[PDB]
């Protein structure tokens, strides 16, 4: 995870992105009265993979100014456009490029060998988000069942081999179309039940971790 | 008077501090917190804060709680007017009384009158038993209004707790249902009755949880990790949708260019006819800025449906997905696509369709389950539509499936094809077997006939020669062509014949 | 000239005398014999006798058969105009080609233009392979027109032989499908592909025969012993139906009396509540002359749907059937009743409903199968209706099921109840167990509370006190009341809000 001047930079960038989008979003057609009559809150909370930053955002003519609780400021400038996979620009007298990917209600950012999920709230939205509990995934176990009936055309692993999540394990053919089965968990291959040439029914055993 | 402030602050506590804390302990927000997060800051105007029930049976006269278990009103989302109600689980389990239903009816009437959307948030257990038949009457009136609004204003439902008994039929008649994982469930009859009648032992989650309703039953349009995420995504969805069936789609300023080409698409289709590809990649490279809102993602994954934007305007998308069941059309997929097409047509949203289909799914399970009528539903939907329709064949288009998927013959405006398209009555070998049935003995002759048939007929050019395809286009131009077509098509004027309503299969 | 008579006589032979004798040996009539039997004597005017095909591939230019495999035209049934087409199985297996499809399109267009019914008789095998993509095009043009006519003119389909592939979707979009036992079948995909893909070995009869489509799949509305019986029953049915959506139901002169009382009905309901009775007997005692045309008799027998006459005018009937599944509502029954209500309303036919319903069917199988939406379908259809609705509660009416079955709350005009009606939120036992849960340990107080709840609430009188029931009537007056009410309600005038179309769930 990020720490020190790195994290700060990322946080600032997050704010900027949010701001930009919000501006555009407030120009939607069909509103009851004019948007110029609305208000933008200055105080924001950037949550960065379990690390909170209270910030203040102010538009400096064309660029942005992000102020932290420590009194330290950061001007942000870029020509990034939503859709581009690289945010290049300047954050307080320093040139940076961050890898941006979209995320549900946020972004995923990579910079200086660090990666973080970034979400931007208002104060009240943040305190309501703090009421939500952290959930743990159940976790797949012990089996690789065939989800479709078809023929086994290839097996890429061997017994006693270790695999990492998302790795291909077999190929099943049905209705003249291949289907790659991938590992859902990390582990080691213990047994192989079926191998090339045999037809399998739905929910049949191919192997077990 | 400070006394009115006291009365208000006392109405704002529902059914007690400890019940509110028990709600927060389950990980759930309260009705009023949900409203506060959905609407713009400071915009909420509330109705009927002081309403109370009037029953005198079974000791109900001794507990009169202000608001009667529902919070109702109106506000703005990104400046646009919306109406809403939010049920309070801490007040008689969120159950619906006469006055409860009267409040909901007031806001339904107002939403239809001013032609604006309506959002319902559900956390409750149905008709209040103590109020007997009276409660049922209430439910009925609400139901009536739902049906009156179908196709006039968008209606969204958000299930954030228990929804059992009659309650469930109200969301069922709305345009979209969303659910929260691990804290919500829906069913008509509950586990105890299931046990006493069928001897099955099942929990509420196993009977009616989010997984069941997003992956198996066809009921739900999507699930979310918690309340906050769900509400933020509802805010996101509302910005795509028209306010009513008059005004048209909303428009925003786009950061994307409508003249950009994409060389990568020229390699998307593999050279091997038995290797698949991800249609979603194409959808996300065509829409503005990569932004796509998927509907029923976890259900019938052999077909994709959702909303994107082109030139800042909302467009709907339907596509075959080769990664799942070889992209075949089945009954589940047909139903999923048919309802989406019907909604978009009702609210004047244009539709783009990406076609790669080899046929229908064979077997006794499909036929005994009624595939004839289920697949007829999607054909009906497309052929009834009067909004713009743009279709693109990337790959296989065989048989009746080709007709169903927004073909020129059922009323599509523009029909394109990539150079890799194969438009034919069926695959080559089967066609040759049927044509040359009296000579299926030899082997080299069969291979020769099949080669000839494939070289003549498994291509886009026979269709082009007859005018069934308007143009054969290079992949890298797809977006550029789409965006132009839609612009030109914005003036389309067409109407079906005069009737009370059609008689679509059900 | 005799040469014209020769050409006509030659066209009248189809694919040859041998193939026609083979058709007869199978126990089937010819297309022209079917037309002759359906229409009034001397009324048939035939179109497009000499049409030929224009294909030049696979040696098809050397066998040009006049008619191209379908007989088309118009005539009269009991003096009223009808349009029709009939497929000729002896000509390229009744397969559909370009000219074939154009012939069908002509009569579809004429039927819509003159606002008269259309009858299609199917004995064929789908798209003619040798014509390739063009064939499919033709199919599409037919499909479109089906959809255009839905809810404007009645469309009937009669399956009197094989019907496979793209063909089957045209009947699916029509209002009624009837089948002939042991000689007809319908399926999208045939047994050979089923064997190749699924390894199942099945016959055509076992895959898509009349039993399958009349008892399991929901596709067919009825079956018949042979061609002659089927065609005579189609005549009978046409005598019930309106010509179009404006003219209203036909009228005949009745031999019955509208003021007769039926004492038998006073003893129909048994004293023991755990014992059933046949609701079809009540139906057949209320209609004129005991004449009743039942729709989907063999499917979802827990509910009854059909046509009768009162005072010489057509009336639709819906009713719960205690003899099957205790009369509960389930998904299949819901869909069955919903399509019927929709048809009736579209064509201005009044609806009478008989209610005896304890609730919905419980179980994981119903919930995973989508009972929420399937059940919402019937509620929707009733709540949308603008034709006269008359309802009679004979016995039990509990919970949401009470609301769904044409309740005052969903817009019914007149609601009656017999003295035996039990209108309540639920049964007494369950109601007390939920209300008095903190004292469920005892057994004597339990029975006391149960008896008092039974006495107070399981009756028609609370609903009467609230105005949900217009009148508690005596059984022997039922017909006399119905006939009067319908007479008064002929002038009803209501309209749903303006929209392209609703968004009923699918
Ligand atoms: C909605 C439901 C799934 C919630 O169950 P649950 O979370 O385990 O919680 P409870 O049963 O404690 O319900 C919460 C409260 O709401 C009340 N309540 C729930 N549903 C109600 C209804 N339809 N009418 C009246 N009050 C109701 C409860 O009786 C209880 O209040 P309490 O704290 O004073 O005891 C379940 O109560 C239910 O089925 N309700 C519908 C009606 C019914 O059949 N209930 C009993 C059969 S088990
Ligand atoms: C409709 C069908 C179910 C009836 O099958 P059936 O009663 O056993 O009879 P047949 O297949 O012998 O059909 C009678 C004739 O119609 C012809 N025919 C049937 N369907 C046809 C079609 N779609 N295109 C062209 N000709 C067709 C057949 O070639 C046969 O001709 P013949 O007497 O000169 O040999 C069947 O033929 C069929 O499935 N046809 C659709 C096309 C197809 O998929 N056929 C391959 C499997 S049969
Ligand atoms: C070749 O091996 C034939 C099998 C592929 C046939 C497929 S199954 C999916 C489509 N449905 C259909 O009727 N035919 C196609
Ligand atoms: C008594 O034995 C209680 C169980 C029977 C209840 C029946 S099942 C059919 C109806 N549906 C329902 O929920 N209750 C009724």
């Amino acid at each position: 995870e990020p720490e020190g001047p790195v994290a700060h930079r990322l946080a600032a960038v997050a704010a900027a992105i949010d701001h930009k989008l919000n501006i555009r979003k407030r120009g939607i057609s069909g509103q009851m009265r004019d948007p110029s009559l609305l208000t933008f809150q200055r105080e924001r909370v950037v949550v960065l993979s379990g690390q909170r930053f209270n910030v203040t955002v102010d538009p400096d003519g064309d660029d942005l100014l992000v102020t932290f609780d420590d009194g330290t400021t950061a001007p942000v400038r870029s020509a990034w456009r939503p859709g581009a996979p690289v945010w290049s620009g300047t954050v307080g007298d320093q040139s940076v490029a961050i890898q941006v990917r979209p995320l549900l209600n946020g972004v995923f950012l990579q910079h200086a060998g660090a990666a973080a999920e970034a979400r931007v709230f208002t104060r009240r939205e943040a305190e309501l988000a703090d009421l939500m509990p952290v959930k743990e995934n159940a976790g797949s176990g012990k089996q690789l069942l065939c989800p479709m009936p078809g023929l086994v055309k290839q097996i890429m692993v061997s017994e006693g081999q270790e695999v990492k999540n998302g790795e291909p394990l077999a190929i099943v053919e049905a209705m003249k179309m291949e289907n790659v089965l991938r590992a859902e968990r990390d582990g080691t291959i213990s047994k192989i039940a079926a191998k090339e040439g045999d037809s399998l029914a739905v929910d049949a055993v191919i192997l077990e971790f | 008077l400070e006394k009115l402030e006291e009365r208000r602050a006392q109405a704002r506590l529902g059914g007690g501090e400890k019940r509110l804390e028990a709600q927060h302990k389950r990980g759930k927000l309260t009705a009023r917190e949900r409203i506060e997060l959905l609407l713009d800051h400071g915009s909420f105007e509330e109705f009927d804060m002081f309403v109370q029930h009037r029953s005198t049976d079974f000791g109900m006269e001794k507990q009169k709680i202000p608001g009667d278990g529902v919070v109702t009103g109106w506000g703005t989302v990104n400046g646009r007017t919306v109406f809403l109600f939010s049920k309070d689980f801490t007040v008689f389990g969120g159950s619906s009384s006469e006055a409860h239903a009267a409040k909901i009816v007031k806001v339904q009437d107002m939403a239809l009158k001013m032609r604006a959307p309506i959002i319902g948030i559900f956390d409750a257990g149905g008709a209040r038993i103590q109020e007997g038949v009276a409660a049922l009457g209430g439910h009925g009136e609400v139901f009536r209004r739902n049906v009156a609004a179908s196709g006039v204003i968008p209606q969204i439902s958000v299930i954030m707790g228990p929804c059992a008994g009659g309650d469930v039929y109200s969301p069922a008649m709305t345009d979209f249902i969303f659910m929260v994982r691990d804290t919500s469930y829906m069913f008509v009859t509950g586990p105890d009755v299931v046990k006493t009648v069928t001897n099955e032992v099942v929990t509420a989650e196993e009977l009616g949880g989010a997984k069941v309703h997003t992956s198996k039953s066809s009921i739900a349009d999507g699930s979310f990790e918690n309340d906050v995420e769900a509400i933020l995504q509802i805010r996101r969805l509302l910005d795509f949708l028209p306010a009513n069936n008059i005004e048209g789609v909303p428009e925003i300023e786009s950061f994307d260019d409508v003249n950009r080409l994409d060389k990568s698409l020229d390699t998307l289709i593999p050279d091997n006819p038995n290797k698949p590809y991800d249609m979603g990649e194409l959808i996300r490279r065509v829409v503005d800025e990569g932004d796509f809102f998927e509907i029923q993602a976890a259900y019938a994954r052999n077909i994709i449906t959702g909303f994107g934007r082109v030139e800042g305007r909302t467009v709907g998308f339907v596509a075959n997905q080769p990664l799942v069941l070889a992209g075949v059309l089945d009954s589940d997929a047909s139903r999923k696509a048919a309802r989406f097409v019907r909604f978009c047509n009702a609210f004047s949203i244009p539709i783009v369709t990406f076609v790669d289909v080899p046929g229908f799914l064979p077997g006794t399970a499909q036929e005994y389950g009624g595939l004839i009528k289920h697949g007829a539903k999607l054909l009906f939907a497309y052929s009834q539509a009067t909004v713009p329709l743009v279709t693109i064949i990337t790959r296989k288009a065989f048989g009746g499936a080709y007709i169903v998927m927004a073909s020129k013959h059922v009323g599509a405006d523009l029909n394109y094809a990539w150079p890799t398209a194969q438009i034919a009555v069926m695959g080559a070998k089967g066609a040759v077997e049927i044509i040359f049935r009296a000579e299926i003995g030899d082997a080299d002759k069969v291979a020769e006939r099949t080669k000839e048939y494939e070289d003549r007929f498994l291509s886009p050019f026979v269709a082009a020669e007859r005018g069934y395809i308007d143009e054969v286009i290079m992949p890298h131009s797809t977006r550029k062509r789409i965006a132009r077509a839609l612009g030109m098509l914005r003036t389309k004027e067409m109407e079906q014949p005069r009737k009370k309503h059609d008689n679509i299969p059900l």
